[PDB]
This record gives C-alpha cells, structure tokens and sequence, in this order.
C-alpha cells in the first residue's frame, strides 16, 4: 500500500506530543482540598507514587489514583450544596510510550 | 545486539529531571480569593514524594501570573539535554484551561507552549508531565451509591 | 488518623467516574482523515487492537495509538495552509481499574 | 480463597457488550458541511475489529442530531446487566466538545450523561468508552524533526 500521508523521508512528531496532564478533577468540576490534610488528589498521587513509582508504569499508577480519590473520598460541608461531594481525577495522555520512573 | 523494542521512555539519562512546584496558598486582596489551606501540607508531600524519584524538587510560593510566567520560560530555557524527563505541579485555585496566580489567571496553554517539541529541543521526545490540583468549572458530582 | 471526608459508611462513587475518551487529536486541534484509506486514528486504533488487544492493558494500547498517529503520519494537502501537519491522539481517562479485553 | 486485589476491571461477563459506530458521511445540504470519504473504511474497520473481541456492534448510518440522542438514549436505558462494558464510537464532524449529526450538533456530555453512574444502573462500575475521531478546534501542528 501507498498514499499521501504515511512514511515521510523526514521524521518528525506532533510539537504536543510526549506531554501528560494529571487533573485532580473531570471537565467542568471543582477539584476538592482538606484545609488541614491537603487536596485528595495530591494526598492520593502522594500515596500511590510511593507505593508503587518502583513496580508499575505511570498510567497504571495514575488509574489507582483515579480509583483511591473516586472510592475513599467524599466532602463535607455545612452548606448543603457542597456537602456529601464526590471526584474523579482525569488523566489526560499524549505520551506516546510507556513511562517507568525506575530503570 | 538482540531485537530492541522502544516501548518505553529512556529513563536513564544522568538525571530524572526537573520538578517545579508552583505552590499558591495566598493571594492579593485586590483578587478576592480565599487563602489555600493545607495546600502546604501538599507542596511538601509532593516534595518529599519526587525527591525519592530522583527528581531536582524545585519549590516556589504564592507566585504572580507574570512570576509564573517568568518561572515557566527561564526554566524552559534551561539545558535539558541530561535530564529524562519534566514535572510541574500546580497547585492554586482554577477553572477550565486557567491556573491563577496570586494578582489573576494565566492560561495553561501558555504555561505548557513554553515546553512544546519544537521550543524546546533538550526536552523533545522526552516525556513533559503537569500535575494541576484547581477547579475545572462549578459543577458537583452527587455520587451514586454502591 | 481521622477526617471529615474519608471512610463513608454508605460507600458512593462518582458519576463521571468509569469513562474514557479515546480522542483522535489533542484539544483544539483539527483531527485528520484519508479520503481513501480513513483517519488516521480510526486506522490506527484498529491495527493496535488487533495486534495487542490479547496483550496488553487498554491503556497501554492506546499509547501504541498515540505513537503510531504521532510517527507514520503527516498531511498532505495543495493548499499550503493545511500541507505537512502533525497529529497526536488525545487519551483522556476517569478510569479506575486497569482494562483487559481477555480473562 | 486467597489474596483479591481487584485491580482490573471484571470483563468475563457473558457478554463483552454492546459497541455503537455512528457512522455520519453525508450531511444535509443545509448545513454547508462536507461529506466524510474515507469513514465508511473506518466503519467497517471497527465493526471487524470489535467483532473479534467478542462485541456486539451495531451501526448507524448518517443520523441527525435527533436520531443521535435517541440512540444514546435508548441504548442507556437497555439491561446491561450481563454486559461488562460499554462502547461508542463517533465519527463525524466536530468541534470541541461538539460532535455533529447529519442536521446539526450534539454535545458530547448529553450523549455521555446518560451513561452517568446514577443514570444507567446496569453499567455503574462498568468500563464506559467513547472513541471519538473528530476536530477539537482549528490550530494546526507543524511538528518537528526528530
């Protein structure tokens, strides 16, 4: 097969790829933070970093992040319209290969 | 030598990388928002949690929109060319695409520009990684029991 | 330790949670088709699922996706304005356990 | 028994589930939008695909932003009970959060709300995935030499 678009003599990549976003939260949702012990997200990312950076690869460790935020988590508040509260982390990849933070 | 796959990123540069944490906990009056508490106790868990990655943690605190910006190009500037990879956590208050400052908002597309493929080279191929803990808009997940 | 949003007794999950968004194109960009042999990402996407989906996490196939779209491919076009572009896929996950097509 | 860890999503239901390919090409004249050649390649390359991994697909044609949410909604209100996941994929024009029927368009989050955790009960903790090939927006990557 042959076409237009594929197997340029001139390699090159997207100038947005390789990046990965780690939101604390899904599109559109406020993002929640304990005033004494830290954001959920960052207390969760914390965790799983140190319970797993030597044993699983990013995504995999950012899915048990998404997993222990979604599960353990959920507000309080006096006012009734943010009590009982709940939040997904949103990992966002334009990585185009495995990433391990161990060698 | 044996067949090489290249599934994953080169982590084994001399140096893991730069960690920039960018720490807003108190803002300008003249702005309206109120103070971050506990976003400390983050900065120095992300500190400590990166450090025992081998990351150069490099911390800054209640940063302007035109210091998170300055921050953001210097470093940018920097020779990555030993490094496997870069991290910036931000940590503020948000909404959709937005990270303020303490004196207004800067645009996260402006922030991450700075580190596109072709602006700068020494980190081209090499994985750019932003952790954001803001707002992304007003709305509020109910949850549903299970 | 003890706090005011952790350990629920009536365990709740977030709604948006368990969604993933296999975008072809990173936000606000244009996302590209062949007009004979389909878009890239579609074709892509197919090739990396039935060449992995018996081998690897779903994340992690999407990756392959990610580096496929961003290598093999660039556009090619009479108009100047839209010749020799770039393409990365846009992985956007609220997921919360690892994803495996076979058991 | 032994250890449980849960860390995969249950996928040996007995039925993988269900996989939904809009397929829009032409478009009303009305809009002013182009027709898509090349999708029905896509189409089919996905329906063969998703056959393999044991799917139930199920295609539709150049529907109108009407006939999109139908669809939507109807299929989230099936018993998915039995189903381990979900599958939809989009093909069609689009913008940004936007995904377009044959007559105008759709916002995504109305199609994917009525697959919310509180909305369709049968698939709450079930892997839902939306594949989308469409524009986000109008900038260009001009990539660079690697």
């Amino acid at each position: 097969a042959s076409g237009v678009d594929d197997d340029m003599a001139c390699h090159k990549i997207p100038v947005e790829a390789d990046f990965l976003y780690a939101y604390s939260t899904a599109p559109g949702y406020y993002s929640w933070r304990n005033s004494k012990d830290g954001s959920w997200f960052i207390q969760s990312l914390c965790a799983m970093l140190k319970q797993y950076a030597d044993k699983l690869e990013f995504m995999h460790i950012l899915t048990r992040v998404n997993r222990k935020v979604a599960t353990e988590f959920e507000s309080f508040s006096f006012d009734a319209t943010f009590h009982a509260k709940k939040q997904i982390p949103c990992i966002v990849s334009m990585l185009t290969k495995e990433l391990y933070f161990y060698h | 030598s044996g067949i090489s796959l290249d599934n994953s990123y080169k982590m084994d540069y001399p140096e893991m990388g730069l960690c920039i944490i960018i720490n807003n906990k108190n803002f300008h009056k003249s702005t309206g928002m109120t103070s971050r508490s506990g976003t400390d106790v983050d900065a120095a868990n992300l500190r400590e949690t990166f450090r025992n990655l081998k990351y150069e943690v490099r911390n800054k605190n209640d940063l302007t929109r035109e210091e998170i910006v300055e921050l953001m190009r210097d470093v940018s500037k920097e020779d990555h060319s030993k490094r496997s990879s870069f991290v910036c956590v931000l940590l503020s208050h948000g909404e959709e695409g937005i990270i303020f400052g303490t004196n207004g908002p800067v645009d996260l597309k402006k922030i991450t520009n700075f580190f596109r493929g072709d602006r700068c080279r020494s980190l081209t191929g090499k994985p750019k990684l932003f952790i954001i803990q803001a707002c992304r808009g007003t709305e509020l997940d109910c949850g549903i029991e299970t």
